[PDB]
């Protein structure tokens, strides 16, 4: 991990990209609050399995103990799902693309509207900033490594060393894009500030997830992780 | 713990 | 708009000058430690409001936008201030100079040891990074402007945030950090905000579960609901 | 809202 260059970081990250899963959405059924949220739980439940194996392909994640890996995922799983949702929905203004067969807007949304608008705002932000896929895979990896690091004698310094390299990697991409030295700083800050709101959405979402405690076996083992 | 087990397999 | 026209040194000297003072507090019980905390927070709120008004660019915003940003980040700001005060007291949280508490004295009240440890963890990280006051006042201003910006103009707010970014980098270049050391330090600082945001949400969560509380605190609390 | 009062005083 610490020996990987910037281009080998991006390539490894891009190659680790999980697929986009489909929904069991039947368009011949006007969704309800229980119907639509059932599709989302089922989708997230299948997405989790891919995220777990995506994590193992994230540079430095395997170097950590089995104890710390569980911790990092329990804290950041909804953040990674959300930023992934936001990423897919970038080229669909006013809409959230939960799945290729599941495309909802604010009107249909909350078939709950507060968190919808936040995800839309975040997606508009990426659109306005013209977020690149190489930048996205970097941010998503950061979330996995940063969200649970200040929630742990013991080795936390290595995680910072990985984060620092992803920072360099992010800078290298902006430099290889022709941005000035000042522009690289500002954009880097703009990106990481998004993570603050991604954290916010995940918290408000998690808060709504144990409000209705729609529940699979893997989700419940992570819904108690925030309780 | 499913997550712990799934990190193995 | 004044703020944008400022230079990085004139930005630091503006923020350092707008700094709120450190207020004082009045074995503990549950309602005792909480009661002192809500009293302290309510008095700090008035100083925060006047600190916000002296943050470059914050007055250029509409009264409605000022309310939104403050309603969204008030606890984050109280928290990062707490973390900054407790930096020279390892293992302890300095709510007030006459109110110094640690992990075991912490609890009493239901949970609040988890978030206590998060604050302590947030207090050790600055210490490890040797966080300067010039950097601290920049982080706090960012929180004020960033936390509620994607919850609404075109802005402006992003333009001021960019200036605070340029200002942070200036401080790091003023300290002899290499070009690579600047990006990394910038990243490390801005990632703390994600955790401060998290702590705020878990603390706000506990606040809505309950102490008489003031009408001002109630308005800041009814914003997250 | 009290916050309005304190933001104008
Ligand atoms: C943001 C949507 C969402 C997801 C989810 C996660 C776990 C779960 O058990 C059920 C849903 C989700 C699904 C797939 C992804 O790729 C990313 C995220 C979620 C998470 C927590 C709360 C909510 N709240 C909501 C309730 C009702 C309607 C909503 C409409 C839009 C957004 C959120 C809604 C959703
Ligand atoms: C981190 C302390 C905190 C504050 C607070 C904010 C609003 C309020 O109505 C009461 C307390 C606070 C006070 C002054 C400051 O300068 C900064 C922050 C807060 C916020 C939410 C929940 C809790 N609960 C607790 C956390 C940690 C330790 C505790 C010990 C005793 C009682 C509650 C605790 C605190």
């Amino acid at each position: 991990a610490l020996s990987l260059t910037a281009d080998q970081m991006v390539s490894a990250l891009l190659d680790a990209e999980p697929p986009i899963l489909y929904s069991e959405y039947d368009p011949t059924r006007p969704f309800s609050e229980a119907s639509m949220m059932g599709l989302l739980t089922n989708l997230a439940d299948r997405e989790l399995v891919h995220m777990i194996n995506w994590a193992k392909r994230v540079p430095g994640f395997v170097d950590l103990t089995l104890h710390d890996q569980v911790h990092l995922l329990e804290c950041a799983w909804l953040e990674i799902l959300m930023i992934g949702l936001v990423w897919r929905s970038m080229e669909h203004p006013g809409k959230l693309l939960f799945a290729p067969n599941l495309l909802l807007d604010r009107n249909q949304g909350k078939c709950m509207v507060e968190i919808f608008d936040m995800l839309l705002a975040t997606s508009s932000r990426f659109r306005m900033m013209n977020l690149q896929g190489e930048e996205f895979v970097c941010l998503k990896s950061i979330i996995l490594l940063n969200s649970g690091v200040y929630t742990f004698l013991e080795e936390k310094d290595h995680i910072h060393r990985v984060l620092d390299k992803i920072t360099d990697t992010l800078i290298h991409l902006m430099a290889k894009a022709g941005l000035t030295l000042q522009q690289q700083h500002q954009r880097l800050a703009q990106l990481l500030l998004i993570l603050s709101h991604i954290r916010h959405m995940s918290n408000k979402g998690m808060e709504h997830l144990y409000s209705m405690k729609p529940l699979s076996d893997l989700l419940l083992e992570m819904l108690d992780a925030h309780r | 713990k499913i997550l712990h087990r799934l990190l193995q397999d």
